[PDB]
């Protein structure tokens, strides 16, 4: 039952420090090389670093953007791997995974003391670097005109931190709903959009309310959207 | 020994179930001992190791996955794609350098579908707040490539708009894009016609959707 559990991720001001811990279970942690690999929002995977086994010297290799700021260590007595992050920058915001990695899987001669071995990854822990304060969003309507299909939506703007949940009609409307991934604006706040398509003949028969929930600031909003009144 | 840069050609591979996928992975210099690996990542999940050492696959990986290559060029091959094989694929070196590849998405294939284009002016509440957000919605289109161009009194906007794209819709396998143009209230009230022009493969000519401020 191989398993890695990350912990320590959270919100940090730029320049601060943060210690990520990774607890191992189900395999011989002392004989494994351990790697930290991060993934920024919507971007590709990036290798942060790797520490070797005690037998292989236990030396560390670091990626270039984190070389003089991040430090990887290990505690064998409690099967833990540590990533110490100092002088945090905004571009360090990412989900961090710990893994045994391809070096461990390859130098183990496929599968295995004990019985076997398999490549293991953690669930990941999210590290957010931002000097922004907690702020609830403003919800604005995206009102339509029409032809046959009409689109109407909700703009959930200027909130921090993530996430925000958007449903429609208390969750009783799912068909044709497209909720887009949030965008980080240069102001430091997040913006999100949630649109719905619907036959125009039901614009006077049925009502449409988007329910927005931002739990970090304890904000609940129910915005009714309808075609803009020409008056 | 120096650091090696890694390029993963191509960027995207449009593909249908049952077809044969061929992903390439190029390098800057020779990968030491052919230490190149292939991982698969589905959204919301951690990566899954598929191939290690150019051509050796891991325990449990189905036989349809294979790898090959050496020196400066490597290849991942899928013989018959299952409904679960649509994901992003990365290659990682671990000889002398340990960088990942840019990635390569494998999305479902379908008939070309033109986007439905809608435009939404800023609400009066937001204008009371002091900012104006105009929204251009491109709905239910395929393929992924699309171009949105903002025009304010025929002035091409650049640097004040942001785009968000959904994943492939599980039912119709299409995409949706949302573009937001952000202006100040002062700058918004100095212009009349606001338009977004969409360019997509399923359109004979770019389609412009517009409104006049206060109409």
């Amino acid at each position: 039952e191989v398993q890695l559990v990350e912990s320590g991720g959270g919100l940090v001001k730029p320049g601060g420090s943060l210690r990520l811990s990774c607890a191992a279970s189900g395999f011989t942690f002392s004989n494994a090389w351990m790697s930290w690999v991060r993934q920024a929002p919507g971007k590709g995977l990036e290798w942060v670093g790797r520490i070797k086994s005690k037998t292989d010297g236990g030396t560390t290799d670091y990626a270039a953007p984190v070389k003089g700021r991040f430090t990887i260590s290990r505690d064998d007595s409690k099967n833990t791997l540590y990533l110490q992050m100092n002088s945090l920058k905004t571009e360090d915001t990412a989900v961090y995974y710990c893994t045994t990695g391809v070096e461990t899987y390859d130098f183990w001669s496929g599968y295995d003391y004990d019985y076997y071995f398999r490549d293991v990854w953690g669930k990941g822990t999210t590290v957010t670097v931002s000097s922004a304060s907690t702020k609830g969003p403003s919800v604005f309507p995206l009102a339509p005109s029409s032809g046959g299909t009409a689109a109407l939506g909700c703009l959930v703007k200027d909130y921090f931190p993530e996430p925000v949940t958007v449903s429609w009609n208390s969750g009783a409307l799912t068909s044709g709903v497209h909720t887009f991934p949030a965008v980080l604006q240069s102001s430091g706040l997040y913006s999100l959009s949630s649109v719905v398509t619907v036959p125009s003949s039901s614009l006077g028969t049925q009502t449409y309310i988007c329910n927005v929930n931002h739990k970090p600031s304890n904000t609940k909003v129910d915005k009714r959207v309808e075609p803009k009144s020409c008056d | 020994v120096h650091e090696i840069v890694l390029t993963q050609s191509p960027g995207t591979l449009s593909l249908s179930p049952g077809e044969r996928a061929t992903l390439s992975c190029r390098a800057s210099q020779s990968v030491s001992s052919s230490y190149l690996a292939w991982y698969q990542q589905k959204p919301g999940q951690a990566p899954r190791l598929l191939i290690y050492g150019a051509s050796s696959r891991a325990t449990g990986i189905p036989d349809r996955f294979s790898g090959s290559g050496s020196g400066t060029d490597f290849t991942l091959t899928i013989s018959r794609l299952e409904p679960e094989d649509f994901a992003v694929y990365y290659c990682q070196q671990y000889g002398s350098s340990f960088t990942f590849g840019p990635g390569t998405k494998v999305d479902i294939k379908r008939t070309v579908a033109a986007p439905s284009v809608f435009i939404f002016p800023p609400s009066d509440e937001q204008l009371k707040s002091g900012t104006a957000s105009v929204v251009c919605l491109l709905n239910n289109f395929y393929p992924r490539e699309a171009k949105v161009q903002w025009k304010v009194d025929n002035a091409l906007q650049s640097g004040n708009s942001q785009e968000s794209v959904t994943e492939q819709d599980s039912k119709d396998s299409t995409y949706s894009l949302s573009s937001t143009l952000t202006l100040s209230k002062a700058d918004y009230e100095k212009h009349k016609v606001y338009a977004c022009e969409v360019t997509h493969q399923g359109l004979s000519s770019p389609v412009t959707k517009s409104f006049n401020r206060g109409e």
